[PDB]
């Protein structure tokens, strides 16, 4: 059987944002 | 002095126990002398040998998981975050006297103890000595391999260095967790949460020094006693009866030999402990998740397991929002192959029909079909270890890869059918070649031209002859046929002498009536007790 | 059944047979190994039996003497004594098993030289026992059952039945059930509550926005295991292990913080690996859906736990872009999302979202979508 | 010697009489429990069996629930749970106890109420054996060793016995070789060279002028377990433990001086009394040959290490002026250059010379003049 | 931990001529080392209660 959660995709996908990152631990 | 020194503590003794009965039983016991009645004693002074270097690296071992820094003298890995485990381990080989020679003792020990059990196991499955009245104890003996293999695993598994954690990481660890419904409470029970944690080294030591030994001692003891008390089979041969022993006697051949056997098996695994290294913990670091190496082999008695993962197909099945991964065909695979090992008697004789009391021996040639099925096995225990090598041989040998995996899995199926059907034919093609010197006598390899143009090869009877000349066809009575007549006494021998020089002629003469004296002595009494009963 | 006094007329000979016969044992060949003396063969072979025994005892005094007085302490590299400390073991191998070695053959050949050859015949009288002892044997423990009178007592019977049972549950039950660990207990601190251990990682986020750096290992212990990274560091084709690092970890100066990269180095669900593709190779990328923009341009991060049986699938070849496990053989197709293409691996390898921050130093993107490792009877 | 068909028409009385014959055993009395049928006595004695029985069962069932079910985990002081809790570990031994007890009362009681009483009498065949396996025995083993022929080879005799005394020899010296190790062997490194260990402590100078200051134990495991202190920060009457601290081991912030701050801990010899003894005692204070400048005043310090065999020897009654060893009672005379006054202590305790430096900081002048802790062979 | 240093400890070293030779063949070294609960363990869980098995 194949694994249902694993499935080629054809959309792009974008670059990802900058991260900036929350505060407080 | 002496003398008297022995009698006064022979009668102190007999006085206090009254032993004397008991101990002449235990000296008048017979066993015989068959060279393959030696492979059980192998396995057993390798377990000896085991047990006392075991007990001496007790004394320096600490199966700790806590992590520390090395202190030690060895420079390569000076600063470097371990654990007591693999601390202690690197200061038995370089900070005790003696502490690497004892260590490789150790397990060149447990090497050959696992494959003593293997060769005894093959032994005791080709001749036949599993059947009535010893099934019990063809389990016990099964038993005893599946304990050693784990207890084996378990002991290298204590230095937690890379390697062996890799192993760890993969087997007790990998396979445990992927078992369905119970597997993860399974992996949480034994490594007390999540792997590694901190508790699995002392527990496996715990496990390694008393509790499996102990439980293999216990069965060593019932294996013993029940070989002891239900007395050795034996070979069908002159004077060799369903219901006698013919041997020598405990006193002393039997424990003479048995002595000299295990000094000279000593002997051997001290060479190998101070002559070949084995496991140097130190070239491969300690044991951290983030590492790894080529070349991850089990030692060899798990190998066939290794093999099998590495063979079977990346077959799962994903159920209802549940996974069950590969793995576990091979933990399914591994406890059918130990039912079938345990139950083997007993399918036999459903199988066969015979349930009868079997003393007597068979020669693997005389049971075709139980012969190609050990051959069988053999071949597919030596295809799934050598798939666990696969990455070596390939490296060694110009193989690629993917091609030994691809080997392996056809091989698995197809060389063990072959060798099935080649092992068959070959045990017939014996018991004929056996018949022949049955109706025809030992062919002594002399062509001889009759007047006439004729070539005959003469043929030396083993019985009684016609008036024509040719020998009466013997029966064939389950016992070897000689085929060299050097190994029925045509070459005679030297001359009596050192290497260089000869003895006077007068000592070679008495020397050699005395011998063929005392041999036509042995087979006249052989001859006669089979003649009586 | 001889008497006393026709024992003390018998030779040693006739009461070693008596013996054997009371054993159901006939020695029925026995003969002398030198029935002519004085032979110089005879000599010859006491002289051969010593000359072993004497090699046991001097190769038993060499392993007495290199014991004490080999040099025996380990030697670095390139030094001096590291020779001669090479050959200690060797050396102690080779002393104590020749000795024993020696000794061994030394007392075969005495066996088989002077210790008179033998053919005894003992009766095994197996099988069934003598009717007498099975009646009598089954007698007593009949006899004792019925005597008992316990088979017509049903109340005591079944009374000591359910004790026993009862006894024996409760007393299994005790002594196994500290070992029984719940595995979905939640235990593991994240951003949305406590979660079970399998579920998590160092990558879990702790708090919303957490940053989570790709630290890679300096491989010196202590002073700064674990650093920064930034996305020039690796060319194209190289590939790097990186670790979930956070601020507050610190270099591990402290004890604390030693004792938190302790924790991230041991992590089995942490390390990970950072490719980038090679940019002309770009086109051939095959996006796994929901995780179509986890990579940041050309650097990819996959988990380094194989998804197999959870070894360190490390082998990374950079113009197949195949990731190969050393432990089973598995192999993963870095240009199609890490998915298996050989092996006993049915599942691709999890994915790391990765991006930069502020600084330009790598950083995780989120967490894995998925459970990383090897599978489990309760995942997906 | 009975056949096998009367065998087969003998009851199981007689069968059970002729084993025990057989055995050497006969049951000379043998009578049933109940010979009259029928009474309430005996199903009252069956209840009563049955009854021990059952509580077994319920008291095992009772170890189930309460194993399974009352809350086990530790619960801190004050708190709601911490009674229930105090009774886990009691609950678990009075099921268990409590059931394994029931039910070997009732199998007693049964043994004692149902199974016949019997009294049988088997006869000891014990002394020496009879005379014909002594002397078959006897002929078998010397048949074996003269028949060997080993006794007339004494080339072969001697060669067995030298190799197997050398073999045993090696094998025992290399089998315990390993773990002798010499005491007196120089590791400590000292301002005058390497030294034994017994010689030294943390008191002994490193170098020549290093400054060991009289350190106070904070009880504070991690920041700062040892501080300076100041003659004037204890009373008289006051007793305080000071340790060797240096100034390059630090607050234990780091791994490296957590490190030597435990090693400080834990050394054997380490620990000193520091007292101060009240100024109208100060007449009463008797020195001790070559220490009479080793006290600061009135501010004297000893080893803490007791002389007799090693405890902590800190019992300190400050009227008395006595030192106590809760070990084995010895007391030392503190007025007295601490000399034993009471024990199986003979010897003094070591005092510690000591001064302020610069900052008015309490530093040791020097080492112990003497090895401190339990007496050896070596010593003096 | 109070037992082990006086009387495995203390009453060993004070053995004369081989005293101190006993303690550091023990203890791996002075007291209290870190070799002895490791040692203690091994010489409890198995090698003396195998012996009081063997002579029971
Ligand atoms: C229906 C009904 C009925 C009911 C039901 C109910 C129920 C069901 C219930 C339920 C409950 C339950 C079940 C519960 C349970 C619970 C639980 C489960 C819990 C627990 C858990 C767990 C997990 C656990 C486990 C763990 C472990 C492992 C542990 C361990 C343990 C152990 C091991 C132990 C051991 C023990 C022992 C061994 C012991 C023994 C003891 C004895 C012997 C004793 C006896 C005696 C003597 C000798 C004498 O002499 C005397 C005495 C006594 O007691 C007394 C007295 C006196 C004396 C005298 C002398 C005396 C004494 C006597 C007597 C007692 C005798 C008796 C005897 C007898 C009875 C005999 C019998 C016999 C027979 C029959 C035999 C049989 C056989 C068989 C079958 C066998 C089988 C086997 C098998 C199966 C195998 C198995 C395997 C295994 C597993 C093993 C393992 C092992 C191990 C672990 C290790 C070990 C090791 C070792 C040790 C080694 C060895 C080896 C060799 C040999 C080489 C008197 O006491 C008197 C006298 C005088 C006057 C008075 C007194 C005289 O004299
Ligand atoms: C002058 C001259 C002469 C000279 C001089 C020279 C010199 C001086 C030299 C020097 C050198 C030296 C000395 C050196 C030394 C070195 C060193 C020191 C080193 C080391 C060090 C150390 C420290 C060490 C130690 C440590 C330790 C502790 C260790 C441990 C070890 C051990 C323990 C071990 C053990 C071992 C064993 C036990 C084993 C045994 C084995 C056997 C038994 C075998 C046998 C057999 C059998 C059974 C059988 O069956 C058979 C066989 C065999 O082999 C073989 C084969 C077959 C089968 C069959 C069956 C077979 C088999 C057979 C046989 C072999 C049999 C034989 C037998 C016999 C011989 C019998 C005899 C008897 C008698 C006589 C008896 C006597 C008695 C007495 C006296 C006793 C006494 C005792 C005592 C003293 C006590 C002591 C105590 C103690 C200490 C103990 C301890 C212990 C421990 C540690 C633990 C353990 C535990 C346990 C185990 C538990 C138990 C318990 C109970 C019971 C409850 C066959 O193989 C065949 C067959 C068929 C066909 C083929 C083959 C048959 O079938
Ligand atoms: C008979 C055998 C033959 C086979 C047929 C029979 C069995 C078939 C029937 C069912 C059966 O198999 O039962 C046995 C099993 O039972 C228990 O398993 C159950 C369940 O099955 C598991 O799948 C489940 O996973 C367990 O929950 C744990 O995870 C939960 C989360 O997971 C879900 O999410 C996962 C991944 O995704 C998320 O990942 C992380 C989770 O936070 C986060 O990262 C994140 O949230 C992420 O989510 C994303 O989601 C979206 C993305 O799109 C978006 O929203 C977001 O983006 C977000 O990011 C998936 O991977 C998972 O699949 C799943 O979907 C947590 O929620 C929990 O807190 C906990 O941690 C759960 O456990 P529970 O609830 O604790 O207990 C209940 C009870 C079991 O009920 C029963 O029926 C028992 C009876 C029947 C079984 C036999 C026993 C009885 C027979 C007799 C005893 C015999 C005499 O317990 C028990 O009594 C078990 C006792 C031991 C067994 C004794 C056997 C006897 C012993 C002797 C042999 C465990 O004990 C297992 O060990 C055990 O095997
Ligand atoms: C540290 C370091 C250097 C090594 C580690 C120690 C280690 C691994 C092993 C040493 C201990 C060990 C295994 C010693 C072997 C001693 C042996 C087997 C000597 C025999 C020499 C010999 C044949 C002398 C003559 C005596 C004869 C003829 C045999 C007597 C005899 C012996 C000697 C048996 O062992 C024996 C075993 C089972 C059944 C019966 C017998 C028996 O009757
Ligand atoms: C020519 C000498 C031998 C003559 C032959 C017969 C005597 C030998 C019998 C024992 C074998 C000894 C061989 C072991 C090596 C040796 O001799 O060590 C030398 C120490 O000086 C010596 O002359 C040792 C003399 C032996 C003294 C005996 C001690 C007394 C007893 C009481 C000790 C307890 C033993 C148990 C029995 C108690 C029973 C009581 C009922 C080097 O000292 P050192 O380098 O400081 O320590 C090293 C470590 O660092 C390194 O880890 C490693 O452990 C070694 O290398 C170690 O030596
Ligand atoms: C720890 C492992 C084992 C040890 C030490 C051991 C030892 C021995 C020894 C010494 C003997 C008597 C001498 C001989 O025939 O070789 C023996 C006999 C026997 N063993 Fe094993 N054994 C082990 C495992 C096994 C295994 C794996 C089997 C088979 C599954 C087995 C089955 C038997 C049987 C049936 C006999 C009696 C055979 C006969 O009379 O001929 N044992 N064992
Ligand atoms: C069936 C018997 C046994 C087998 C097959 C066996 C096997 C092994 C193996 C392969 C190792 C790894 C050795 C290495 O370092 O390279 C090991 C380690 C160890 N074993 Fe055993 N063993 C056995 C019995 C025992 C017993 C009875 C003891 C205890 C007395 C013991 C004590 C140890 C200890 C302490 C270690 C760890 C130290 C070390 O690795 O060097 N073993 N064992
Ligand atoms: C094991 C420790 C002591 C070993 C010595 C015992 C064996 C020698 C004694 C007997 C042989 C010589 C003749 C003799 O003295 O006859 C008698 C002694 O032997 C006996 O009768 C009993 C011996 C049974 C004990 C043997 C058990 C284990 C020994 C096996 C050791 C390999 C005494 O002779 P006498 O009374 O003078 O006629
Ligand atoms: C025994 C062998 C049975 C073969 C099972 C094949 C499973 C393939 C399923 C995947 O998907
Ligand atoms: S662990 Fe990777 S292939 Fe098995
Ligand atoms: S240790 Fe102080 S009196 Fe014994």
């Amino acid at each position: 059987c194949s694994p249902p959660g694993e499935t080629a995709s054809s959309e792009p996908g974008t670059t990802p944002a900058i991260w900036t990152g929350s505060p407080s631990p | 002095d002496f003398a008297k020194l022995a009698a006064a503590q022979g009668d102190a003794i007999d006085s206090r126990y009254h032993p004397s009965a008991a101990v002449r039983r235990q000296l008048n016991k017979v066993f015989p002398t068959h060279w393959s009645f030696l492979l059980g004693e192998i396995a057993l002074y390798s377990f000896i040998i085991l047990l006392l270097t075991g007990v001496w690296l007790t004394l320096f071992f600490d199966p700790s998981m806590a992590h520390v820094t090395y202190d030690g003298v060895y420079q390569p890995l000076r600063g470097v975050q371990m654990s007591r485990a693999y601390e202690t381990a690197l200061d038995i080989s370089f900070e005790v006297r003696g502490g690497l020679f004892v260590r490789q003792v150790h397990h060149w020990a447990a090497l050959m103890f696992a494959a003593s059990i293997m060769v005894h196991l093959a032994r005791i499955f080709f001749t036949g000595a599993f059947r009535r009245p010893r099934e019990a104890n063809w389990v016990i003996g099964s038993l005893l391999l599946i304990l050693a293999m784990f207890e084996g695993f378990f002991g290298y598994s204590l230095p937690d260095d890379l390697l062996s954690g890799t192993g760890i990481r993969a087997a007790l660890s990998g396979i445990t967790m992927g078992i369905p419904v119970i597997g993860t409470w399974m992996h949480w029970a034994l490594f007390g949460g999540d792997f590694p944690g901190e508790i699995l080294i002392p527990r496996l030591y715990a496990l390694h020094i008393l509790l499996i030994p102990g439980i293999i001692l216990a069965l060593i003891g019932a294996h013993l006693a029940l070989v002891w008390f239900q007395k050795h089979t034996q070979f069908p041969g002159p004077g060799r009866t369903e219901t006698n022993v013919v041997g020598v006697r405990v006193m002393p051949v039997f424990a003479v030999k048995s002595g000299a056997f295990f000094a000279m098996i000593t002997g051997v695994l001290g060479l190998m402990g101070g002559l070949l290294t084995i496991n140097p913990i130190w070239n491969l670091g300690p044991y951290k998740p983030s590492q790894v190496s080529a070349g991850s082999q089990p030692d060899f008695y798990m190998m066939w397991t290794d093999g099998l993962i590495r063979l079977w197909p990346a077959w799962e099945f994903y159920p209802f929002g549940h996974t069950i991964p590969q793995g576990v065909w091979v933990a399914v695979g591994m406890g059918l192959v130990f039912a079938l090992l345990i139950a083997y008697p007993f399918i036999e004789k459903k199988v066969t029909g015979d349930d009868a009391h079997h003393n007597l021996l068979q020669r693997p040639r005389d049971v075709p079909v139980r012969t190609a099925i050990g051959s069988m096995a053999i071949a597919l225990y030596l295809l799934l270890t050598f798939a666990c090598m696969n990455d070596i041989i390939a490296l060694k040998f110009h193989i690629s890869l993917n091609a030994t995996t691809w080997i392996g899995r056809i091989g698995m199926v197809v060389l063990p059918a072959i060798v099935y059907f080649v092992a068959y034919r070959w045990a017939i093609s014996l018991q004929r070649s056996d018949r022949e010197v049955l109706e025809h006598g030992v062919e002594t390899g002399i062509i001889k031209r009759l007047p006439h143009g004729a070539y005959v090869e003469l043929h030396q009877p083993l019985g009684p002859v016609d008036e024509h000349g040719h020998p009466i066809p013997l029966e064939y009575a389950g016992a070897p046929l000689p085929k060299r007549m050097n190994k029925l006494g045509s070459g005679g021998a030297p001359g009596t002498g050192s290497f260089l020089f000869p003895d006077p002629a007068v000592e070679h003469e008495a020397l050699t009536e005395a011998a063929h004296a005392s041999e036509h002595k042995s087979l006249t009494a052989l001859k006669e007790h089979q003649d009586r009963i | 059944q001889p008497t006393d006094a026709e024992l003390a007329e018998m030779s040693r000979e006739e009461l070693v047979k008596l013996g054997g016969k009371i054993d159901g044992v006939e020695t029925i060949f026995k003969e002398p190994r030198w029935p002519v003396p004085g032979t110089k063969a005879e000599k010859r072979t006491e002289r051969l039996v010593a000359y072993w025994l004497m090699l046991g005892g001097l190769s038993g005094l060499a392993l007495l003497l290199v014991f004490l007085f080999w040099p025996w302490e380990y030697q670095p590299f390139g030094s001096e004594g590291e020779f001669l400390y090479s050959l200690a073991t060797p050396l102690y191998g080779l002393t104590f098993g020749l000795s024993i070695l020696s000794i061994g053959i030394g007392a075969v050949l005495f066996q088989k030289k002077f210790i008179p050859e033998e053919i005894s015949v003992q009766d095994r009288h197996d099988g069934r026992s003598p009717e007498v002892h099975r009646k009598t044997v089954a007698a007593n423990l009949t006899d004792a059952l019925e005597g008992s009178t316990l088979k017509r007592r049903k109340v005591i019977g079944l009374s000591l039945g359910i004790g026993l049972g009862a006894f024996g549950a409760g007393t299994l039950v005790a002594f196994i059930g500290g070992l029984i660990k719940n595995p979905w207990k939640p235990v593991v601190p994240t951003a949305e509550g406590k979660k079970a251990v399998l579920w998590t990682s160092g990558w879990t986020p702790r708090f919303k926005g957490e940053t989570i750096y790709l630290a890679r290992a300096t491989g010196r212990p202590g002073e700064s295991p674990f650093v920064k990274m930034r996305p020039e560091d690796i060319d194209a084709g190289g590939m790097e292990t990186v670790f979930p690092w956070r601020e507050s970890d610190g270099d591990g100066t402290t004890v604390e913080s030693e004792h938190k990269l302790t924790e991230i180095a041991m992590g089995v669900r942490n390390p990970v690996m950072l490719i980038r593709i090679k940019p002309a190779d770009m086109h051939r990328v095959i996006k796994r859906k929901g995780q179509e923009s986890f990579n940041f341009g050309e650097l990819f991060a996959y988990t380094k736990v194989c998804s197999h049986l959870g070894c360190p699938s490390s082998l990374y070849e950079q113009q197949t872009y195949r990731i190969l496990c050393p432990c089973h053989q598995s192999q993963f197709d870095a240009l199609e999302f890490a998915k298996p293409i050989f092996g006993p691996a049915a599942r691709a390898l999890a994915q790391l979202p990765i991006t930069i921050d502020e600084d330009g130093y790598l950083v995780a993107n989120g967490d894995f979508v998925e459970p990383v490792g090897p599978a489990f009877w309760e995942r997906k």
